[PDB]
């Protein structure tokens, strides 16, 4: 407990000066998840106070790309919920609430700008899916329909890349792994039921292949998911 | 699947008939065309007996 709240002293100290938080924003992109994980863990107000320091020195405008760097953990590292969280939960510690609470606010700031179409562009780059709101709202997708065939269906061809690679780590079959591919299946059927001029960009870039591929897979889930998305595509 | 590749191939298959069926339309449009021109030509020969008359 003690050489990690030295660590996170040491991280808020190099993170005072904005070109070095700059710096070490970059250097590693889970490093602010990982300390918001640490804060929730740790039941000390001294480390929860320098945890929240060092997450609002990253996010601080002083550093470079400071908007960047908020909308980024927003969108990956879920920042506005386990702010919101945190902001609910009591704090002992004076400076350690309000510390919080600016952090809270400065991460409400950064999602009212934020949409839905943001968070699933962040989800599809970190190419991490668990079955998403707005993969099973109907509306979102509706909504988003056009988005997707945007720039000659560049989001279209990002979900087929991420659904061939998850095939290629279809052996391993982990359990994230497995969500991961059921979800961008639900989202293929999605994008294939609407607008569905990205059904043939998808047989032509082997989304087929991967479906027919993944119907044969061990996993109940991944086989049932190719399924339905065969019967979207030609089945009844 | 293997099967279903097949099944894809059988698609193309279809889709290749469709393109030959659509192509057979286009084919009966220019040969239409031809028996429109031969139509035309009786017209004209006919005009041209005409004239000459």
């Amino acid at each position: 407990i003690q050489l990690q709240y030295h660590s996170l002293l040491l991280i808020w100290l190099l993170t005072f000066n904005p070109v070095f938080a700059n710096e070490l924003v970059q250097k590693y992109l889970s490093d602010f998840l990982d300390l918001l994980k640490l804060v929730k863990i740790t039941i000390k107000e001294k480390v929860s106070r320098l945890c929240i320091s060092i997450i609002l020195q990253c996010c601080s405008t002083r550093v470079k790309q400071h908007k960047k760097v908020i909308k980024q953990l927003l969108l990956l590292g879920n920042a506005l919920p386990t702010v919101q969280s945190l902001s609910e939960r009591k704090y002992s510690d004076e400076e350690l609430r309000q510390d919080i609470s600016n952090l809270k606010e400065i991460l409400e700031n950064e999602y009212q700008e934020l949409t839905s179409f943001d968070e699933y562009v962040a989800e599809l780059d970190s190419k991490l899916l668990c079955w998403s709101p707005p993969h099973v709202d109907n509306g979102f997708w509706s909504d988003n329909i056009d988005e997707f065939k945007k720039d000659n269906y560049k989001i279209f061809r990002q979900l087929i890349e991420l659904l061939q690679a998850k095939v290629r780590n279809g052996d391993v079959n982990a359990k994230q792994e497995k969500i991961i591919i059921q979800v961008a299946l639900n989202d293929i059927t999605h994008v294939v039921e609407l607008l569905p001029e990205s059904i043939d960009v998808l047989d032509k870039t082997g989304g087929k292949a991967d479906i027919m591929e993944l119907l044969n897979h061990s996993d109940s889930r991944v086989k049932y998911e190719a399924l339905k998305a065969t019967q979207a595509i030609i089945g009844y | 699947n293997g099967i279903a590749t097949l099944l894809q191939a059988e698609k193309e298959a279809h889709e290749i008939v469709s393109k030959a069926r659509k192509y057979r339309q286009d084919k009966l449009k220019q040969a239409k065309t031809d028996a429109a021109k031969e139509i035309d030509s009786y017209k004209i020969q006919k005009d041209k007996e005409l004239k000459e008359f």
